[PDB]
């Protein structure tokens, strides 16, 4: 008996991710067994770690946490490094709009345990984390629940199924830090500490958890390795394009018919997500803009491309919030602001003083009570959170918000 | 002094138990006094530093750093309303106005009894089923006061 | 987009089964939950089966197909006899007058979902059936769509909401004969057969799809399960008088003002629902007679008769069929025998013959080219249909148009 | 040598894995087919027994049973009647002296380019839009000759 949890709808036209996920319901060892789950890990176990990390390679297989990252690559250089090596799943998913790893974690656990230890072996890591965030308390007791089942099935513990291959997997839960999803402040966390990011380099793979590699992957990515080692890379690269092949997750929310995740290749275009799809808008009212999560912002003359990794494409996470011709980009604006201001760390001073002048004088602005100083003065801070930050958060947070003011003007302009 | 009863020190360690290191299960500690007592008592920091082997000054400074711990004021239940963008859009106002009605308090505020307390919070992570509250570890989709009200009658 | 339907006028004094049906249209899964729907369901997976038949026991309800058996204890006969065990919806309606169901299914099909969910649970079944008519194409379409919005929302399916219950709902397609609206014919229909009566005992409860304990319920009944859930059997039984207590809805026709269903409580008069509810006669006319669908006829005499399931009260479905002072009761009694005449299933030998010959000589008679003879074998063969049958159709079959005879000699011997 | 079009066939096997038996789908299969032709083809009639894994003397005499369904004549449209007590009442004579009028047929006939085809049906259950026909799957109140006229242009 779990937490309760509104049921988010999914669909999908591959039948991989979310094949079981579909489904807004838990499914358990039996029934995973049944779809032949746990078969890529016997199969895994059979193979050897290079040959799992170059399946992997092949596979093109990346990086489902936003930043699209070659997984591969990735595991090739931990490897490089002497052990021991940890092994991390990111479940912290803590970005506006961003809600398609928790439908895999809450109804196909399986999927990404399999995925966990079969990552796990192929970086010779025998000691795994989830770090999920705290505001998921029914896929925290999910994960512990499924994690046992796996054990009384000798999935987990020592000498897994006569391989000589050992793995524990513990389950950390965070505890209101959107900063704690980056790799590093998620490290510091389970060492923990608070969440403060270091400087990359080091990367994790060189240095992470108490000093040694750590690969950090994203629920998503972890969540496609079983489909790799199962299908082989050949039939997994069928799926889509040649070069950004296999299915990727879209949450997609706000003014569409059918908000939900979308399992779908990444030659879809957004128009096609949006309209194809998440059946239309509300009201069938014209789009005006699309907000990729809390870091891009898209007008109604950017539908038509592609959600890839390509430098036209939409990137990301995939997440799309879609907002209609009636609503104010100045007050969505706002939001964005808002949600930068309370989640920067502090540790750089830019980012933190510019995180709180952008959202303070943005309230300004919108409620009318802005001086003339205000205005340059929110455009000065907007262009210059950036400066010496040592993580992405310093990096974007005026990304959005400046996109809106280059493509919104007469409705900014409107604000005097 | 402050002392934890036994059935919560046995929780506590557990969780210090689980990881390889005790002070990895800091986090996880503190959600469970939270949950025991319905917010961190500032009394408790000092044998719960002692059982991660850790200095009191780190243990408050992670307290104070994690947006999920309150050492202000206790609540027998914490509804959690998303105020970031999609949830604004679709109607943040209306369920918080909607929370007015049934309840009496707004964002921040303790009803009398210290039986609800409302905590403003950031993307929930179910953006799609916007607008979306808490109420402890359930979550659910806000439809319209009739059925809010509803549901705030299954917390006893 | 759906088939058109003619817009039904639909009024209540109770706002409960009409609540959302009184406006002639589709509504979803949505504006359902925004009037507390799916609660009534949650309330009742949190309270166990017997608790759930002791309150729709003591609620009174009653059968809104026609014969108002007492619910709960229909309920209670089939939870005695061991399982697995079948929900059946019965939406066949195609008593003449009768259209009090469909306005439910065409417009609130999630109240008919959220009761067959309810009441499948209370009895123990995984497995339920809703069997429409084929001449309601609409209601079909409509029910199929609520049906996956209920899936997708994780109201239906395996373990809803935690709770260990797991139901399909099947909806099947009727084809053309009014038997099948029998529940044993209307069985045998889903076992993919001609629509044959089965000898009853054993009623379904005992043995009935595949063999195993069946309930049969009317859409109407099945509708006021939520409501009985929702407020409690002691808030609900404050509804109307005490002995049958509850909404009940009264399609009328014929010759009143505001043809429609009425969604009243049963201490009602006939008098009221044409006079105070219908807006009386078409023409100000006097009422000559009312045709309870093709089971009754009253008189002008009668029409200070409650609405309930007394002796001395209307009963049946509610079917008010308004006929004045100049329609032709002979003409209309023809009708009523040719509608028996085109459905007899003719397993019985008195209904197969008297149905046809009730019809056939009736119809020389209305034509001026009877017998002697004619006119004697008339009078028997109405007598004599029921003799042997195994069905309510050939026990009534005679019973209205014998009614015209006794209430109404004087138009009858003007043809004679 | 009789097979059903590839678009139909896969719509059959639709029904005939809905419900947890196959035969159960049959009278679902029938009003498919009787959609795609505009009757039943006494011939489809082999086949679908096959597929229902029933005899094909149960499928026969289960045709012949349910009123719905045409083995004889072949139209594009059915306009169903309703010729019962209450449509009786209300002008079921003026309606089908319109449909005449219009179309140049009574019940039981066929227009002789195939397009319309008048059914005498019992009750349709809308009875309180007295008098009432169905077009297909459309189903309507009968208001006057030039009403109905409008409404068939709409059938093509
Ligand atoms: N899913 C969510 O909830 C969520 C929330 C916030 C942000 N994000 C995403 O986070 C992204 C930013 O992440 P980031 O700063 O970690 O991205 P990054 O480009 O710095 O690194 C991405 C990944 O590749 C690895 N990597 C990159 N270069 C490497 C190298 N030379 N050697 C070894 N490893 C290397 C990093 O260690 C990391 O694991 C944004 O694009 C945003 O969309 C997602
Ligand atoms: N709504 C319509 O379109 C429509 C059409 C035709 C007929 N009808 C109605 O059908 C009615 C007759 O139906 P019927 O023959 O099913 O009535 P019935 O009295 O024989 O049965 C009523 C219900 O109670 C159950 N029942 C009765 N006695 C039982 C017992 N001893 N143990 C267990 N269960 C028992 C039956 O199984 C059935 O479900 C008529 O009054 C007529 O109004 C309605
Ligand atoms: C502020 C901030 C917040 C987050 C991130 C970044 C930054 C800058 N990242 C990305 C994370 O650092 C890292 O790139 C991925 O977890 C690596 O996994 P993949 O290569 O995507 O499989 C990130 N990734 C993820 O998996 N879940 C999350 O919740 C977040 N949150
Ligand atoms: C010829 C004939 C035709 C019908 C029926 C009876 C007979 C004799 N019955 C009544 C049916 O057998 C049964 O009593 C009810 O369906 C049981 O449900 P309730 O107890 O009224 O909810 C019936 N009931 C119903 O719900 N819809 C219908 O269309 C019909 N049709
Ligand atoms: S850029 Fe901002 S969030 Fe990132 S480490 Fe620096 S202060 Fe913290
Ligand atoms: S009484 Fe008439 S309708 Fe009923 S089973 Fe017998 S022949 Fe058929
Ligand atoms: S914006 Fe509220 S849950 Fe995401
Ligand atoms: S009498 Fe014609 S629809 Fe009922
Ligand atoms: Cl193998
Ligand atoms: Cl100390
Ligand atoms: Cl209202
Ligand atoms: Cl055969
Ligand atoms: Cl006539
Ligand atoms: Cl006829
Ligand atoms: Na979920
Ligand atoms: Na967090
Ligand atoms: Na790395
Ligand atoms: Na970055
Ligand atoms: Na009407
Ligand atoms: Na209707
Ligand atoms: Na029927
Ligand atoms: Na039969
Ligand atoms: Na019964």
């Amino acid at each position: 008996s779990y937490p309760a949890i509104p049921r988010i709808y999914a669909e999908t036209t591959l039948n991989m991710l979310l094949k079981r996920a579909k489904k807004p319901r838990v499914h358990s060892i039996d029934e995973y067994l049944k779809d032949g789950g746990y078969q890529a890990l016997e199969k895994a176990l059979n193979m050897s770690p290079e040959e799992i990390i170059d399946w992997v390679d092949k596979s093109t297989l990346r990086g489902g946490g936003g930043a699209g990252f070659p997984t591969g690559k990735k595991w090739k250089f931990a490897v490089q490094n002497p052990g021991p090596r940890y092994f991390i799943c990111n479940a912290d998913e803590s970005e506006p709009g961003t809600f398609k790893d928790r439908i895999i974690i809450e109804r196909d656990p399986h999927l990404l345990i399999e995925g966990i230890i079969i990552s796990s072996y192929a970086i010779g890591a025998n000691e795994a984390y989830i770090y999920i965030r705290g505001e998921y308390p029914a896929g925290y007791y999910i994960l512990r629940d499924a994690i046992e089942e796996a054990k009384k099935k000798g999935f987990l513990g020592k000498n897994i199924l006569g391989s000589g291959f050992d793995l524990e997997i513990y389950v950390a839960r965070g505890a209101g830090a959107y900063i704690c999803g980056e790799e590093t402040a998620l490290i510091e966390s389970l060492e923990g500490k608070r969440g403060h990011p270091r400087l990359k380099p080091p990367y994790p793979v060189q240095k992470g958890l108490w000093g040694k590699p750590t690969v950090v992957n994203n629920v998503e990515t972890i969540a496609n390795v079983p489909f790799i080692i199962s299908m082989g890379w050949e039939e997994y690269r069928y799926i889509g394009p040649s070069d950004y092949a296999g299915p990727k997750l879209f949450p997609v929310s706000g003014k569409v018919k059918k908000p939900g995740v979308y399992e779908l290749p990444m030659n879809t275009t957004l128009r096609e997500v949006i309209f194809k799809y998440a059946g239309g808008t509300l009201g069938n009212k014209k789009v005006k803009a699309v907000f990729s999560g809390a870091l891009d912002c898209f007008s109604s003359e950017e539908l038509d491309i592609p959600m890839d990794y390509s430098p036209l494409g939409f990137g990301g996470t995939g997440t799309v919030i879609v907002l209609t011709e009636e609503d104010d980009i100045v007050e969505a604006a706002l939001k964005i602001a808002e949600f930068y201001e309370h989640e920067t760390c502090g540790q750089c001073t830019p980012c933190r003083v510019g995180c709180y002048e952008q959202a303070n004088l943005l309230e300004k602005i919108y409620k009318g009570e802005a001086t003339e100083q205000d205005w340059e003065g929110f455009d000065f801070v907007n262009r210059n959170i950036q400066p010496t930050s040592i993580c992405g958060l310093g990096a974007v947070a005026g990304r959005l918000i400046r996109q809106t003011l280059e493509k919104f003007p007469e409705e900014w302009e409107k604000y005097r | 002094e402050f002392e934890f009863p036994e059935e919560l020190k046995t929780k506590l360690q557990e969780h210090i138990n689980y990881f390889p290191k005790k002070r990895q299960a800091i986090l996880l500690c503190l959600h469970e006094i939270q949950n025991y007592y319905g917010y961190i008592p500032p009394e408790s920091l000092k044998p719960l530093a002692d059982m991660l082997e850790l200095p009191l000054n780190h243990v408050e400074g992670v307290v104070a750093f994690y947006d999920m711990f309150d050492r202000e004021d206790k609540a027998k239940y914490r509804i959690r309303v998303c105020v970031s963008i999609v949830c604004h859009l679709m109607g943040t106002n209306k369920l918080l106005k909607a929370l007015e009605n049934i309840l009496g308090i707004k964002p921040g505020e303790v009803t009398p009894d210290g039986k609800f307390k409302i905590v403003p919070v950031q993307c929930l992570g179910a953006c799609s089923e916007a607008p979306v509250f808490m109420v402890n570890d359930d979550e659910y989709k806000f439809e319209s006061e009739v059925q809010l009200n509803e549901i705030l009658s299954r917390y006893t």
